[PDB]
């Protein structure tokens, strides 16, 4: 995360590490959505350009976190994969479209504090706050610049973008299962994801239940926190019908 | 850079 | 699931965080 600040203790409970077993380090950010699945991009697993192709085995993750590189004794909780699922038209070849995948956990996590599930969104709740000003929320343990690392997790505030300001800003083939976030050059403000904060939640907290729901995964951006560029976001609640089919079938 | 995590974890 | 997006440090407990209230300000 660029320009952002320290996360609270327990901000974002929901906020999953992946973590790979060799070398070990940091491989993407992730959320969890039950007790036994979390949510990431599937470039996290899966991106042939650059020989990725991670399998359940390769990885873990890492849940209740807060410092980056430590292991947070009695606070956080590691969980082996039982099986990864990528979106079926994820497309790695041109624009990350369906940038989308599941994990499903060998065992239930417990909850505590600082392990807890994040919302996913129904289609009222998507239409009332993805809208363009409205501000949502990007965490994750990335790079704090484009060209070091945070000694713990980061946290910005974003607001949507209009979808034409979207497309105008890339020569990306811009689709309807991403969205855009970050200030204008004109708005002074800054911040952005950035490499290492891949896979992890765009949240918004609803002022109709006052409970907090992941909106957006990270999954693109050209360089991080360059003026007149934008964040780029997996639109969950688009491709929620398949999240449910995935958990629906193998749950 | 990371601290090592319990070997139960890498079995 | 029923529980779901209520933080324990915060929401369960009446308690906001730094910069909620930012989020909450871009809802018009
Ligand atoms: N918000 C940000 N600035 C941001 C930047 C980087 C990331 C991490 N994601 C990535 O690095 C993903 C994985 C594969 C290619 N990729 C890109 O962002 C590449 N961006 S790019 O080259 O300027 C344009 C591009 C987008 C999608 C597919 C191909 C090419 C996540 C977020
Ligand atoms: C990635 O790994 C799986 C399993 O080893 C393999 O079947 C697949 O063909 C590989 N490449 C992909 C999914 O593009
Ligand atoms: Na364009
Ligand atoms: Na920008």
């Amino acid at each position: 995360i660029v320009e952002g600040s320290d996360a609270e203790i327990g901000m974002s409970p929901w906020q999953v590490m992946l973590f790979r077993k060799s070398p070990q380090e940091l491989l993407c950010g992730a959320s969890l959505i039950s007790d036994r699945w979390v949510l990431t991009a599937a470039h996290c697993l899966l991106y042939p350009p650059w020989d990725k192709n991670f399998t359940e085995n390769d990885l873990l993750v890492r849940i209740g976190k807060h410092s980056r590189t430590r292991y947070e004794r009695n606070i956080e909780k590691i969980s082996m994969l039982e099986k990864i699922y990528i979106h079926p038209r994820y497309n790695w070849r041109e624009n990350l479209d369906r940038d989308i995948a599941l994990m499903k956990l060998k065992k239930p996590v417990a909850f505590s504090d600082y392990i807890h599930p994040v919302c996913l969104p129904d289609r009222e709740t998507a239409a009332s706050l993805l809208q363009a000003g409205y501000k949502g929320r990007v965490t994750g343990w990335g790079n704090l610049k484009e060209t070091g690392q945070p000694s713990v997790l980061q946290v910005v505030n974003l607001p949507i973008v209009e979808r034409p300001v979207c497309k105008d800003s890339t020569r990306i083939r811009i689709t309807d299962n991403m969205f855009c976030a970050g200030y204008k050059p004109d708005e002074g403000k800054r911040g952005d994801a950035c490499e290492g904060d891949s896979g992890g939640p765009f949240v918004m907290k609803s002022p109709f239940n006052n409970r907090w729901y992941q909106m957006g995964i990270v999954s693109w951006g050209e360089g991080c926190d360059r003026d007149g560029k934008y964040g780029f976001y997996t639109h969950v609640f688009r491709l929620k019908k398949w999240i449910q089919k995935v958990i629906d079938q193998f749950g | 850079d990371f601290e090592e995590i319990p070997e139960e974890y890498l079995q | 699931e029923a529980d779901c997006g209520l933080r324990p440090l915060f929401e369960k407990k009446s308690l906001e965080d730094k910069t909620e209230r930012e989020l909450l300000e871009s809802y018009i």
